[PDB]
RNA sequence: GCCCCUAAGCGUGUGCUAAGUGGAAAAGGAUGUGCAGUCGCGAAGACAACCAGGAGGUUGGCUUAGAAGCAGCCACCCUUGAAAGAGUGCGUAAUAGCUCACUGGUCAAGUGAUUGUGCGCCGAUAAUGUAGCGGGGCUCAAGCACACCGCCGAAGCCGC
RNA sequence: ACCUCGAUGUCGGCUCGUCGCAUCCUGGGGCUGGAGCAGGUCCCAAGGGUUGGGCUGUUCGCCCAUUAAAGCGGCACGCG
């Protein structure tokens, strides 16, 4: 879980989604994986 | 491909055909790159092996009286021109599918008629 | 206000109408007949409505 | 909305009532309710076939006329046919047994695990290795599904715990 | 690390910044540029940092223009010392940037790294700006 | 080289003043002026979105036709004003141009090739000045550079021209430079 | 200022807001949402998905113990052609495999991108007790944007 | 230098607590260059607890021996 304000499609699968008004990133990669907060 | 692109290839497949004696058009899927290109090399002495739209090929059609073969696209279709006589790209073909069993012929056009695959057979025996 | 909701009319729409008809009693005698004559303030209110225009939202 | 301008197929044996804004479909396997949203509504086109509608073009009934056309999908496939998932238990002194409706992994806990097993819904096991699941609803299906797998944590070095039959797991290893 | 060869005198008081820049508003020296948009008092060091970003992106090919250069002078005292009693010395250099002035300049073939060191660049200012190419 | 003109309706000005040619631009619409060797200076409103589409599709410079209560003019876009910030138009000068004149015009210019290993692109100039024909005015210039090693400077006297064009610029004017490619050493060595 | 504490519109007409934003704040980030102007492709069938193809010179040279499409450096050439990119990567010491790019089959119209915009979300963590709308409460705005009609409102003005 | 010079008593120690969480442990999760234990890092979490001594007036700090830890700060640098 990488916290930080901003977030980004870091490799060409990882998926931003919306949840309860905070955005995170999903992928399989699991680094890949965080929310900003 | 843009619109030009269409519009040249549908012009070259008409000249293609009109210049070509008899069609087949058979499927593809299921041959691996190696067997298509030696299938290739053995029919190029006399015939072309090639492969188009089926949407495009079925707007090339409407100038002749091949419109009839428009249902037999559903599917992978992949046609042949038999520049030099009409029984050997056919029996080619039987023998590439027999051997690899996974390619089926769909059909082939001759005489002006539409014909099934029973026909190909008994026509490539011929 | 409270007479004028009684009668089924707001203060604002009330005084306007009030002034359209031309009428120059003060609310020391309104509600005194607040107090005293809802028959005063029937009339009253009859008279506003009236007075009070077609559509009272027009750029006019 | 785009799979919703599809309507669904009801097939023969199915037998589907509706009253107003619930919803009931009764089959071979059971019988199963919803309720959809106020603002969209559903028709039963004559032809045999179920026509969700949406009053507008706004958000809500965009969004729900998909979920209301796949949720009735899905529920009168399943009431006519069935569900069934299967896991497979790899490891080392792992053992999975069934004793009436009840279900007891020796998943190398001290203690014995047993979880109890909700209504309409059915196990079966074929191997001490592999079982399987059987049911009419999607959701207790999946709940099922989830409740099992979580019962062991994830495990990248040795692929020790619970998967569904496709499920991939990397493979990663350590030199020290 | 700009700094002005020599001044005439070495202590300015605080520049006016107001208003829209004139000067400089359209790039050209080659094709691609960046604008700011606020106000802002910009840096020997940010403009240090900034080219190093670029060209340490940019790498073989292409070359830099810079439109602006840090010789406006502020002064400050140290810490711990009663206010007053006359002016500071001057520690940094700045160069006092209006909006919609040009930056920097860059001339390479390619729009995507064209872009993307002008982007590396952007992220070292401390104001936002944005890219302008020769069209207008 | 032909062009074809640009067709756009525009209206006379009411009010003249800083405050009315701000709610013109509030509002959507650039004001211009229009003044030529004719001695009638005209003021008018043009659209900021068809006049940008136009800007976009025919560039810095074309060919326009303008629509006075139903008059035809023919005028040629020469200088105008651009937002530092808002990238958007406020002010344009047409100039009414005939067919069969000769007038001034800056054209930008385009490099394109493949460089060696040791060649280090430079563009010192970018747009020059060239008298032609309203008509043919062209959009852009191309240069082509192929294989080129050490000192091969371009001239902008060098550059193909076509027919009808006459080059204002002297023939000492450089576009496009080509030196050794630099090093780290010369790198970390300016600056300091 | 006009929902109540408190005097006046739980006023009218046209739009935005889901955050109690309104009712503390930035760089930066995001398939939130509304408007306007574009271009590419799209009934010659797009985009996504679901069967097949994705190799022969070819292990391209230097470099290395090693370099085979995937440490690194140069053309980043070429053949069957539908398309093979000196390969975007997660793969092995190095091979070999999973793939992918463009393309071909069924379904059947929207699919992408920046552009300027009004609101929004995160970014947000201090000490006695809510404590950053005055409070209750307010989106079934009592918030915001634009017009219209009115009212309350001082020792200001007018009347005696 | 805005309140206090017709008076706001000052550092440490003893006793006595209180509050916030940017958390020391205990509690629950994501990732790993986390074979297993043993780790590193980030999130949520203030319910509870948070050593005794030698040295110096000390705060602080060094050293000695454990425990789960020997928290950071605010409260007129808490409290005559
Ligand atoms: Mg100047
Ligand atoms: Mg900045
Ligand atoms: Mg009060
Ligand atoms: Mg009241
Ligand atoms: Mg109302
Ligand atoms: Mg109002
Ligand atoms: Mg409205
Ligand atoms: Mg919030
Ligand atoms: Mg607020
Ligand atoms: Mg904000
Ligand atoms: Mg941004
Ligand atoms: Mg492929
Ligand atoms: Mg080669
Ligand atoms: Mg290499
Ligand atoms: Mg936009
Ligand atoms: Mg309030
Ligand atoms: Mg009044
Ligand atoms: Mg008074
Ligand atoms: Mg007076
Ligand atoms: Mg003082
Ligand atoms: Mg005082
Ligand atoms: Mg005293
Ligand atoms: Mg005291
Ligand atoms: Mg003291
Ligand atoms: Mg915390
Ligand atoms: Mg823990
Ligand atoms: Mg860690
Ligand atoms: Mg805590
Ligand atoms: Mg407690
Ligand atoms: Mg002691
Ligand atoms: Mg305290
Ligand atoms: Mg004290
Ligand atoms: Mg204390
Ligand atoms: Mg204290
Ligand atoms: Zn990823």
């Amino acid at each position: 879980m990488k916290v930080n304000p901003s977030v980004k499609p870091i490799c060409d699968k990882c998926r931003v989604i919306r949840r309860h008004g905070r955005v995170m990133v999903i992928c399989s990669d699991p680094r890949h994986k965080q929310r900003q907060g | 491909m843009a619109k030009a692109d269409k519009a040249t290839a549908v012009a070259d497949i008409a000249e293609q055909f009109k210049a070509s004696t008899a069609t087949v058009v058979t499927e593809y899927r299921g041959l691996t790159v190696a067997n298509l290109a030696e299938l290739r090399r053995a029919l190029g002495d006399s015939a072309t092996y090639t492969v188009a739209k089926n949407t495009l090929v079925k707007r090339a059609a409407s100038e002749a009286g091949i419109e009839g073969l428009d249902e037999l696209f559903a599917g992978p279709t992949a046609i042949a021109f038999v520049k030099g006589e009409a029984v050997d790209a056919a029996k080619a073909i039987k023998k590439f599918a027999k051997d690899n069993k996974a390619l089926v012929i769909k059909g082939g056009y001759m005489d002006g008629k539409a014909l099934s695959v029973a026909d190909v057979e008994k026509i490539a025996d011929l | 206000n409270a007479a004028a909701r009684a009668n089924d009319i707001t203060y604002n729409r009330l005084i306007q109408g009030l002034k359209a008809a031309g009428v120059e009693v003060d609310r020391k005698n309104l509600a005194e007949l607040a107090v005293s004559d809802p028959a005063a303030f029937t009339a009253l209110v009859d008279v506003a409505r009236a007075a009070l225009p077609e559509d009272v939202n027009a750029p006019s | 909305s785009r799979i919703g301008k599809q309507p669904v197929p009801v097939p023969s044996g199915v037998d589907v009532t509706i009253n107003g804004q619930n919803l009931s479909v009764k089959g071979p396997k059971g019988t199963l309710t919803l309720d959809v949203a106020e603002p969209i509504s559903v028709s039963r086109a004559e032809d045999g076939a179920i026509v969700v509608t949406r009053p507008d073009d706004e958000r809500r009934s965009r969004s729900l006329h998909g979920l209301s056309r796949t949720l009735i999908a899905n529920l009168v496939t399943g009431v006519t046919e069935g569900y069934t998932q299967k896991m497979e238990i790899f490891g080392v002194g792992y053992r999975v047994q069934l004793k009436g409706q009840n279900l007891e992994f020796a998943l190398g806990y001290s203690h014995p695990v047993l979880i109890e097993a909700p209504e309409g819904i059915t196990f079966a096991v074929e191997s001490p290795t592999k079982f399987s699941v059987s049911g009419i609803d999607k959701q207790k299906v999946g709940q099922i599904s989830a409740v099992i797998r979580r019962l062991r944590r994830p495990d990248p070095y040795k692929g020790k715990g619970v998967r569904y039959e496709g499920e991939q797991i990397r493979r990663k290893v350590g030199k020290t | 690390m700009l700094i002005p060869r020599k001044v005439k005198h070495r202590k300015q008081h605080h520049p006016e910044q107001r208003g829209i820049a004139s000067g400089g508003t359209s790039v050209s020296f080659g094709d691609y540029g960046i604008q700011a948009l606020e106000h802002a008092y910009i840096t020997n060091r940010q403009i240090e940092s900034a080219r190093i970003a670029i060209n340490r992106h940019i790498k073989r090919g292409g070359k830099v223009w810079i439109n602006i250069f840090p010789d406006r002078p502020l002064t400050k005292k140290p810490a711990e010392t009663r206010m007053g009693s006359g002016k500071g010395s001057p520690e940094w250099w700045v160069a006092n940037v209006k909006p919609g002035r040009v930056l920097f300049e860059l001339s390479y073939p390619d729009e995507k790294t064209a872009r993307d060191a002008l982007t590396r660049a952007i992220h070292k200012l401390p104001i936002k700006a944005r890219i302008v190419t020769r069209e207008e | 080289t032909a062009n074809i003109p640009n067709k756009l309706t525009a209206n006379v000005r009411t009010r003249t003043g800083k405050g009315a040619s701000r709610q013109a631009r509030r509002d959507g619409k650039v004001p211009a002026v229009l003044y030529g060797h004719g001695t009638d200076p005209q003021h008018l409103e043009l659209n900021a979105r068809d006049f940008a589409a136009v800007l976009r599709s025919h560039g810095t410079n074309a060919i326009l036709t303008l629509d006075i209560e139903g008059t035809e003019q023919l005028a040629l876009t020469k200088a105008l004003d651009v937002h530092p910030i808002r990238r958007n138009i406020q002010h344009a000068d047409l100039l009414v141009v005939q067919r069969g004149e000769k007038v001034t015009v800056e054209v930008t210019v385009l490099v394109e090739g493949d460089a060696t290993p040791g060649t280090l692109v430079t563009q010192d100039a970018n747009t020059i000045e060239i008298e032609a024909e309203a008509l043919s005015i062209p959009e852009q210039l191309t240069v082509s550079v192929e294989g080129v090693e050490a000192g091969t400077q371009i001239t902008a006297g060098q550059i193909s021209l076509p027919e009808g064009v006459n080059l204002i610029s002297d023939p000492e004017l450089l576009v496009v430079n080509v030196v050794e490619a630099p090093s780290a050493e010369a790198l970390e060595e300016e600056g300091a």
